[PDB]
RNA sequence: AUUCUCUCUUUGCCUUUUGGCUUAGAUCAAGUGUAGUAUCUGUA
RNA sequence: UUUAUACUAACAC
RNA sequence: GUAUGUAU
């Protein structure tokens, strides 16, 4: 019972929108705090960066 | 000095702790750190 | 080194005596240390002083006191909202200092100036723009409410002030543009007998004698009073606010 | 503070040829502790 | 007992190996569990009574050599996105 | 003949390992009992 | 009414 | 139940 020991744990924890054009806005503006804030923690760290525009001309452009 | 302090504020974030005994075990190794850091990305040539 | 400021505040006299003061305010805009310099400029009247820093005056182009703008003497916010030249857009507390500072950061090492040429080019462009875009039944039906002072204009105010005060004392008047009518009240009768049969079928009229839910009710009855004008200078839904004219008028007469 | 002065030309000398030997040879296993195995990430002791 | 002893012990052991989370963990997703659980009520509350200001820090593109026609378009598109 | 998608076989690529540093940084599972509240289980 | 868990604990020996 | 922050 030793190996099962380990897999009875994984089961065990694997068992356990928008309206409006001014709401959006604020959903639209807490992203924009939260990619912000992601690049004050690393100047650098490009999957931030690339990510922060993507999501940018999806929206907008 | 306590008056600028209070028709200011403090200065920006740095300035410059200057060691003491309490913080010299941590900055020491801080250095190695960051020595190593260096000649690995020396050492390892041109695209690996 | 003395500062930007205009022909118009320094004043009358040629020789003016003022004051420098190395490090006064924090300008307004910059929000950075910078040199208050102070004046008089008549005989009784309460000194000038300085309320931007240069680096800002630069780039925003303004009596460093009147803020007017130099070339034409209009206000800053007035200048960038019509002419829209330079196209600055910070507005905050906090974003503000840094696009001025930007600002400043771009002038000083690349020397862009403001070209006047295009300036005046907006200007005329923009004069050129302006000029471009610019009865028996009733009187009988009126005196039988006046034996049983206030005239409703039915089918902007200034005008509206403009041709019923000329007609007599008015006690106060009204608008409603999605209502799109006007309440002219007067303080004798005699003035507002005569105003509506000198306002009557006239261009500037129904000259009558007056009587989230609340802003769909009143938008309801602007596309009503729309059509109605419509109709009669030449179908569900004329119908359909037809029956809602008829319910209106029984509400009405019944309260 | 602000940013930068924009950068220049890189002119580096041309790239040297790497081969999938020599990108192999620079492998780096993953070290592993005898103590300090924080979180989970459980490792069977075949591996130790 | 003792079989009973030895199968609780078993099961305690299973919740040791699962969970590496820590205080920190479980103290900072239950903040982000109550702020949406709040957001939810307060949204509801928005229908039942029924950064963005000035961009952050610009860094135009870099020169006039092209670029006045592309601009034109793309000012209307973010209308039509809306 | 080319391009795109789906399926199978063989092979490649990783995120640093959950931030770092000290005397393994440091010590060792006798608690029980009552009262109240909340959740779950059974009784043509 | 019984059993378990946690919260009551800003308790007590 | 404070040290320490979140909302009005
Ligand atoms: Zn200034």
């Amino acid at each position: 019972x030793x190996x099962x020991x380990x897999x009875x744990x994984x089961x065990x924890x694997x068992x356990x929108n928008i309206t409006d054009l001014e709401e959006l806005q604020e959903f639209q503006g807490r992203k924009r705090k939260e990619f912000e804030d992601a690049i004050r923690r690393n100047r650098l760290a490009m999957g931030h960066w690339m990510r922060y525009g993507q999501w940018e001309l999806d929206q907008k452009e | 000095n306590l008056l600028a302090r209070q028709f200011e504020g403090r200065h920006s974030t740095g300035v410059a702790k200057q060691i003491t005994k309490q913080r010299v075990d941590s900055h020491q190794d801080l250095e190695l750190r960051a020595a190593v850091m260096n000649d690995i990305l020396d050492m390892i040539p041109e695209g690996i | 080194e003395f500062p930007s400021i205009c022909e118009r505040c320094l004043g009358d006299n040629s020789y003016v005596r003022m004051t420098k003061e190395p490090l006064g305010q924090e300008c307004k805009i910059c929000s950075k240390p910078c040199t208050i310099f102070r004046w008089i400029k008549e005989r009784g009247q309460k000194p000038g002083k300085t309320q931007i820093c240069v680096g800002c005056a630069r780039y925003k182009n303004c009596c460093q006191s009147c803020m007017l703008d130099l070339q034409f003497g209009l206000p800053i916010a007035l200048r960038d909202a019509a002419l829209k030249l330079v196209e600055s857009g910070p507005t905050n507390d906090i974003n503000r200092e840094f696009f001025a500072q930007n600002q400043q950061r771009l002038l000083s090492n690349g020397e862009t100036a403001y070209d006047s040429q295009e300036a005046s080019a907006a200007a005329r462009n923009l004069v050129k723009k302006v000029e471009k875009r610019e009865x028996x039944x009733x009187x009988x039906x009126x005196x039988x409410x006046x034996x049983x002072a206030s005239l409703n204009a039915e089918r902007a105010d200034y005008k509206i002030r403009k041709h019923f005060e000329q007609y007599g004392p008015l006690k106060s008047v009204v608008c409603s543009h999605r209502a799109k009518c006007a309440f002219v009240n007067f303080k004798t009768r005699s003035s507002a007998e005569i105003a509506a049969a000198a306002s009557p079928d006239g261009n500037v009229l129904k000259v009558q004698w007056g009587k989230x839910x609340x802003x769909x009710x009143x938008x309801x009855x602007x596309x009503x009073x729309x059509x109605x004008x419509x109709x009669x200078x030449x179908x569900x839904x004329x119908x359909x606010x037809x029956x809602x004219x008829x319910x209106x008028x029984x509400x009405x007469x019944x309260x | 503070r602000g940013p930068p002065s924009p950068p220049p030309p890189v002119l580096h000398s041309p790239p040297r040829k790497v081969s999938a030997q020599e990108q192999q040879d620079w492998q780096i296993p993953p070290s592993i502790s005898n103590w300090k195995n924080p979180k989970g990430y459980t490792i069977p002791l075949d591996k130790r | 007992d003792m079989d009973e002893d030895e199968k609780e012990m078993l099961s305690e052991a299973r919740a040791r190996l699962a969970n590496t989370q820590g205080k920190k963990a479980k103290r900072k997703d239950r903040e982000k569990q109550l702020e949406l659980t709040r957001r939810l009520s307060h949204l509801q509350k928005r229908r039942e009574l029924k950064y963005n200001a000035s961009i952050p820090f610009e860094k135009k593109p870099a020169i006039g050599f092209y670029x006045x026609x592309x601009x034109x378009x793309x000012x209307x598109x973010x209308x039509x996105x809306x």
